[PDB]
């Protein structure tokens, strides 16, 4: 929908790994944001091809299916139950709960969804993710969330996201947002630790 | 009913400032389109002899 | 052509320009000497000037090789009257004046019907260029005129107008049902943005500046020629301030006869 920007900064030899991140929220008080709620972006694989049947509690409808390249059914609740059917042609592929749990702040239409970054249990990172509201085209308003990165974060500010080489000129879709998710996946999943 | 009451009372102290005060002169003009809750009205106080000059 | 053909006049003066400079060189060493009191006022002017007329000699020789370097490369009787034409557009810009639109007006006190369809050629006149944008007519109540308008992948405008002149302008995103359930226009709402509520006071502000007491045409222009401005929206830093948020808010208020994005503070 907006245009979102999403990324991994470590315990960056701070204490542990939510020190940073009430750093970065008592940073945000000082700026003077208030909370909309919490928010957490669970993921589970399949196989039979790569099955990614995932979740996100921004959209809980919001059934994500995707390959491992190809098309998103971000689909309803009646897919979910066509999706139990099958169980020969694509096997369950249990413990790959790798989620990011955090809280969603608010500044004048801006949002921030930031938290860290657990195996299930266990937490191993921290996910820092920005947005703006009303951003419908994309590619067009990065200097502003690269403004809003510089701002707070100081270090590990990041840019360039991966759905930018993606480059159209329709709205911004939150199937982009959500690919940057699994990428962010993607890029914990290998250090484990 | 709150809608129609602040009308009156927006009226009221229109007559009000008609009535009290006549100096520069008074002008009051309404929306012939309207909604069920929020109005749009025109108040003009403009001098007597060149309100085309003080715009 | 005549990018070459104009450029070639700071050649063809610099060339002359070269002659005349030397001539000086040549005249004002053969001039002898104008003492003027003192010898220390002179002799160290000597040098001074000695100095100035052969720089001066210097420098047109240097900047003539960088505008060379630019630039690139019945038999006569009724050619007369070919060019007199041509110079009838001068003469027709001979006549038009500074003056202007500014006038000297006072009070304007002593001591009408028009059809739909002329404001549908009124319409027609300017939605043929800017292709970006688009207009939809439309009078679902009454004889009066609202109109739908997209602009890109941007925004929705409901554009309402009464009696010839302007009613209404309510701006919104690019993702909203602008029209009702029943599906029509939607008449009295909010945008629900602070951006968009904010520059709804600016337009409103916009509508009552320009006034012509005749000639609505030329102020419905200028509004949407003003809009036009308002794509370059969350693209653009503020011109006095350097970033874009002020207090969170990006520049968006255009001044009025010269359109940049400002803000209230920023004026
Ligand atoms: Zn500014």
């Amino acid at each position: 929908m907006g245009v979102t920007c999403v990324s991994q900064m470590p315990v960056a030899e701070g204490k542990s790994v939510q020190q940073t991140v009430e750093l970065l929220t008592r940073k945000l008080e000082m700026l003077g944001a208030e909370k909309q709620g919490t928010f957490c972006v669970d993921c589970e694989t399949y196989h039979t091809k790569l099955m990614y049947v995932m979740h996100n509690s921004e959209y809980p409808l919001s059934c994500f299916a995707l390959f491992e390249n190809g098309p998103c059914l971000i689909a309803d609740t009646n897919f979910d139950v066509l999706m139990v059917k099958l169980k020969g042609f694509f096997q369950s592929a249990k413990a790959s709960k790798i989620e990011t749990r955090g809280t969603r702040y608010q500044y004048c239409d801006f949002l921030v969804k930031v938290g860290t970054v657990t195996m299930g249990p266990s937490a191993r990172g921290i996910s820092v993710e920005v947005e703006y509201g009303p951003c419908v085209v994309a590619s067009d308003c990065w200097s502003l969330l690269l403004e809003f990165l510089q701002s707070f974060l100081g270090s590990h500010t990041p840019g360039a996201p991966a759905v930018f080489g993606n480059r159209h000129d329709a709205v911004y879709g939150p199937a982009d947002t959500m690919v940057q998710y699994m990428e962010l996946f993607n890029k914990i999943r290998k250090q484990q630790q | 009913a709150k809608h129609i009451f602040l009308r009156s009372r927006a009226a009221a102290t229109i007559d009000s400032l008609a009535s009290r005060i006549e100096d520069p002169q008074i002008q009051a003009h309404w929306s012939n389109i309207n909604d069920v809750y929020e109005s749009s009205v025109k108040v003009l106080i403009t001098s007597q002899g060149y309100e085309q000059i003080c715009k | 052509v005549s990018v070459n053909l104009e450029a070639f006049s700071q050649a063809i003066s610099a060339i002359q320009a070269l002659r005349s400079s030397v001539s000086r060189v040549f005249d004002c060493l053969k001039d002898g000497m104008r003492n003027k009191e003192t010898l220390e006022g002179r002799e160290k002017a000597f040098i001074a000037h000695f100095q100035d007329n052969l720089h001066s000699v210097n420098r047109d020789l240097n900047e003539l090789e960088r505008l060379s370097n630019l630039v690139g490369k019945l038999y006569s009787q009724l050619l007369q009257a070919y060019k007199w034409s041509n110079k009838l557009q001068y003469h027709a810009g001979l006549a038009s004046g500074l003056l202007n639109q500014q006038s000297l007006k006072r009070s304007a006190n002593q001591m009408l019907v028009l059809p739909p369809q002329y404001v549908d050629d009124v319409i027609s006149r300017i939605d043929r260029m800017f292709p970006e944008m688009s207009i939809h007519l439309s009078r679902p109540n009454g004889t009066s005129a609202m109109l739908l308008v997209t602009l890109g992948k941007v925004l929705k405008v409901i554009v309402v107008m009464r009696s010839l002149f302007i009613d209404r302008t309510i701006v919104k995103g690019y993702n909203e049902n602008v029209y009702t359930e029943d599906g029509k226009l939607d008449i009295w709402s909010k945008s629900n943005y602070q951006v968009f509520q904010k520059v709804t006071d600016h337009a409103t502000t916009a509508l009552l500046h320009y006034q012509l007491p005749q000639m609505p045409d030329v102020v419905v222009r200028s509004f949407m020629t003003w809009l036009r401005s308002y794509i370059k929206l969350f693209q653009a830093p503020c011109q006095r301030c350097g970033k874009f948020l002020q207090d969170g808010l990006p520049p968006t208020w255009r001044d009025f006869r010269t359109l940049e994005a400002f803000h209230d503070t920023c004026r």
